[PDB]
RNA sequence: GACAAUGGUAGGAGAGCGUUCUAAGGGCGUUGAAGCAUGAUCGUAAGGACAUGUGGAGCGCUUAGAAGUGAGAAUGCCGGUG
RNA sequence: AAGCAGUAAAUGUGGAGCCGUAGCGAAAGCGAGUCUGAAUAGGGCGUUUAGUAUUUGGUCGUAGACCCGAAACCAGGUGAU
RNA sequence: AGGACGACAUUAGACGAAUCAUCUGGAAAGAUGAAUCAAAGAAGGUAAUAAUCCUGUAGUCGAAAAUGUUGUCUCUCUUGAGUGGAUCCUGAGUACGACGGAGCACGUGAAAUUCCGUCGGAAUCUGGGAGGACCAUCUCCUAAGGCUAAAUACUCUCUAGUGACCGAUAGUGAACCAGUACCGUGAGGGAAAGGUGAAAAGCACCCCGGAAGGGGAGUGAAAUAGAACCUGAAACCGUGUGCU
């Protein structure tokens, strides 16, 4: 890279298409024939003539939701909960430590809702916690 | 004072009206002089 | 890898500069992408044109539609029209763009470390006054183009200015063009060992 | 302008690239067609998602 | 070195030519730039040079960037002249 | 990110925020599973880890959104020489 | 709730570094030689392309006056805290309801939160309101009086700058005495049109011609730069003609 020189990374970067450019280009109609190939040219947004992205409907929704911790908790020294938002886990509408993996530790898991199955491994371990 | 609004009808179709207020001649207070006189006071 | 520090002719001491920073040996994908960063970001978008929304004219039909003989027409400002509205000019807008942080910081060892690979040679020093001495102390050898990188802002070492070639920042300065538009640079001492500090 | 999200997909929830989707007939008209009944059960899209794909997809 | 394939409209995909501006490098120019004209020149194409005349002051080249980037047709708009 | 700093800068700060590491159900909720289900049947979605930021190109949406063209509508004026 | 003593800034300005020779030339700032300044190598000009020829530039200095903004003295106006709980006081046609509207992202809807007109119309700190119909509880407030800088929005104007913005069919409609010729009764609509040369040195004089215009002779590097003036493409118009 001496800026007299510059080269860009191989298989970055390639020329824009121009359409309506003359006719070997390939591209002269520019798309379209005849049709709402027209400059306005709404096709609708999504849709025929018979709204099937209509059909009935099921819904409701209330407060809840938590941040999964997999017995992958297996990271991390011994002892303590909830302070490894300074090693692993992120935002927390409140910390629930599932199952799965399998536990190689032993360490309180001062946790808001302990699933069970990761509840006997990590007791089966040492430590448990709760709220 | 101000008042102008809709005045939407059966099928909901709006055009505008004007809410009129109630008015009345009156002996007034500041000087013994007729006036137009709001109700809601009276 | 000891870098040979040396003071306005004859040499002095030595240093070990730290390799990932000046020994990356050079990215250079990411330097492109830098160097065309920054050249976005120094331009300013203050191209613009009048469309015909714009043009200082009417829209009166120029001739009613029918039965005249000459081409139906909409303005005297529709843009077929001499000194009608232009079609799609260029408009005010912002070139800069942004890229990931480690990307700068990997772009800015490779600028540096391709610096190393070459030559960029060190010095303590600087001096209390205002002088083309500067020119004069281009007796430290060094070639056309440089930058004088240093510790901090060093008002004097900085009014080395309107000598041609030479260029003069800090060090939580330095960018990756000024870098190496270079050809030569020379971290002083107390810098080079900050360079070498924020990594 | 981000681009709205059509409010009309009430009416799907994303599975892990594809759409759950409601079905059918349910209510009106039940005094016909019996083993039609029991056709609570889901959907996708296939061809459709041909069409639907972008704006449905703030939706992730 | 053999051996295959290579008509083509809507349309997909690929490689490129030329224009203006910018960056860096490297050059040309009153011992004549650009432009204009003329030529029996070169490349598979777009297109590139050269020599002469005119001109009298600016312009190429490499690599990368970015575009008001390419006209023969719109009863297209303006000018000129049939 | 805004903001602060810096010459209308490539550039340091700022971790609010956002996407991702878990899914399934209208939901309560449960969780490598869950939903339907009386079922420890069957079946649906899902587990067997690769994402994320920037960006050249393609295409879509929002904008007049390739360009030129109505007859007409509305609003405010100007006109009985 | 109005006025007396100086700092800085605005409205003229001043200082401001360092080049000479030859070649080519109409003219050098170019070329080639040796030089020099730089807190000044920004820019524009000078007969071609100038850091040192000029205007300037870095930097430094500067205001009789008139606003302008502030530092500080004068000038006014000023009694600030706490306990106690007995009876007063805390904004009356208001809050609120009904009806017809209107506004809240929220289309009357389960429709709270808030305004309008029209009739109805309260309570009184054992009070009143809110917490998305509503009621109890709990929590949070105190409506029906008023004032309140800064961060924010915008640019007709001023000064100082900037551009991978136009370069005369472009860029303002308008680079030219443009909202002008011109058009309309009027509201209103609205153009085209920049370039001699370094310097006017803008052709003394003779010639043909009433003049126009021209050929000499001259100015100039160039007038095959002569004013309808740089370059001067194409259509189009002519004279000459080698082959036909
Ligand atoms: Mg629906
Ligand atoms: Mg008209
Ligand atoms: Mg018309
Ligand atoms: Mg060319
Ligand atoms: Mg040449
Ligand atoms: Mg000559
Ligand atoms: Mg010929
Ligand atoms: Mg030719
Ligand atoms: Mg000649
Ligand atoms: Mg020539
Ligand atoms: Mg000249
Ligand atoms: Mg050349
Ligand atoms: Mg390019
Ligand atoms: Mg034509
Ligand atoms: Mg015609
Ligand atoms: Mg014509
Ligand atoms: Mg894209
Ligand atoms: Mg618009
Ligand atoms: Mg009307
Ligand atoms: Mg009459
Ligand atoms: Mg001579
Ligand atoms: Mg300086
Ligand atoms: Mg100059
Ligand atoms: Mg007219
Ligand atoms: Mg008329
Ligand atoms: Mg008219
Ligand atoms: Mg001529
Ligand atoms: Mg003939
Ligand atoms: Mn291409
Ligand atoms: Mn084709
Ligand atoms: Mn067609
Ligand atoms: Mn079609
Ligand atoms: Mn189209
Ligand atoms: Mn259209
Ligand atoms: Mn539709
Ligand atoms: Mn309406
Ligand atoms: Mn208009
Ligand atoms: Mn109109
Ligand atoms: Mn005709
Ligand atoms: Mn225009
Ligand atoms: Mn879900
Ligand atoms: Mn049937
Ligand atoms: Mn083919
Ligand atoms: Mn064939
Ligand atoms: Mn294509
Ligand atoms: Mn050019
Ligand atoms: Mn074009
Ligand atoms: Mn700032
Ligand atoms: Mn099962
Ligand atoms: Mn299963
Ligand atoms: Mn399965
Ligand atoms: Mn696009
Ligand atoms: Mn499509
Ligand atoms: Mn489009
Ligand atoms: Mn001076
Ligand atoms: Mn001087
Ligand atoms: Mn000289
Ligand atoms: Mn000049
Ligand atoms: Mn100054
Ligand atoms: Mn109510
Ligand atoms: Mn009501
Ligand atoms: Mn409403
Ligand atoms: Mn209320
Ligand atoms: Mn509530
Ligand atoms: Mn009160
Ligand atoms: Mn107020
Ligand atoms: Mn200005
Ligand atoms: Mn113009
Ligand atoms: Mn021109
Ligand atoms: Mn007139
Ligand atoms: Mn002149
Ligand atoms: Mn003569
Ligand atoms: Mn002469
Ligand atoms: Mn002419
Ligand atoms: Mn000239
Ligand atoms: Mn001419």
């Amino acid at each position: 890279m001496k800026l007299h020189e510059l080269k860009p990374a191989e298989g970055s970067r390639k020329e824009r298409n121009r359409v309506g450019r003359g006719v070997a280009t390939g591209n002269g109609k520019t798309s379209g024939r005849g049709h709402k190939g027209q400059k306005a040219r709404s096709g609708g947004g999504v849709r025929p003539g018979f709204e099937g992205g209509q059909l009935p409907l099921f819904r409701r929704l209330p407060k809840r939701g938590f941040t999964n911790i997999n017995r992958k908790e297996y990271a991390i020294v011994n002892l303590d909960q909830l302070n490894k938002f300074e090693d692993g886990t992120e935002v927390t509408p409140a910390l629930l430590v599932e199952s799965g993996v399998v536990k190689n530790e032993k360490s309180g898991i001062k946790i808001l809702g302990n699933g069970s199955l990761d509840k006997k491994l990590t007791v089966k371990a040492h430590k448990f916690s709760a709220s | 004072s101000t008042g102008n609004r809709r005045s939407h009808a059966l099928n909901s179709t709006k055009r505008r009206w004007n809410a009129n207020l109630q008015k009345v001649r009156i002996l007034v207070d500041g000087k013994p002089k007729k006036v137009w006189v709001s109700a809601r006071a009276l | 890898n000891y870098d040979v520090l040396k003071l306005d002719g004859t040499k002095s001491g030595s240093i070990e500069l730290s390799d990932a920073v000046f020994g990356i040996e050079p990215n250079n994908s990411v330097l492109f992408e830098a160097i065309n960063l920054q050249r976005a970001s120094l331009r300013q978008g203050t191209h613009a044109v009048k469309n015909r929304s714009a043009v200082s004219g009417g829209g009166r039909k120029p001739w009613k539609q029918k039965g005249t003989g000459r081409a139906r027409q909409g303005t005297i400002r529709a843009p077929q029209w001499r000194g009608g509205g232009i079609v799609f000019g260029p408009t005010p807008r912002s070139y800069a763009y942004k890229m990931p942080k480690k990307m700068r910081r990997l772009a800015l060892r490779s600028a540096l470390s391709f610096k190393a690979q070459e030559n960029g040679l060190t010095v303590v020093d600087a001096f209390n006054f205002e002088a083309p001495k500067t020119k004069e102390f281009k007796n430290v050898l060094s070639t056309l183009e440089q930058p004088k990188k240093v510790l901090v802002v060093t008002e004097n070492e900085d009014v080395n200015v309107e000598l041609s070639a030479r260029n003069i920042p800090g060090v939580q300065v330095t960018t990756a063009q000024g870098l190496n538009v270079l050809d030569i640079t020379n971290a002083d001492s107390l810098v080079i060992t900050e360079a070498a500090a924020k990594k | 302008p981000k681009m709205k999200t059509h409010r009309g997909a009430a009416k799907r929830v994303k599975r892990t690239a594809s759409g759950q989707l409601k079905r059918s007939r349910a209510f009106t008209s039940h005094l016909f067609a019996n083993k039609s009944t029991k056709q609570k059960r889901q959907l996708r899209k296939a061809r459709l998602v041909s069409k639907s794909d972008m704006k449905r997809v703030k939706q992730l």
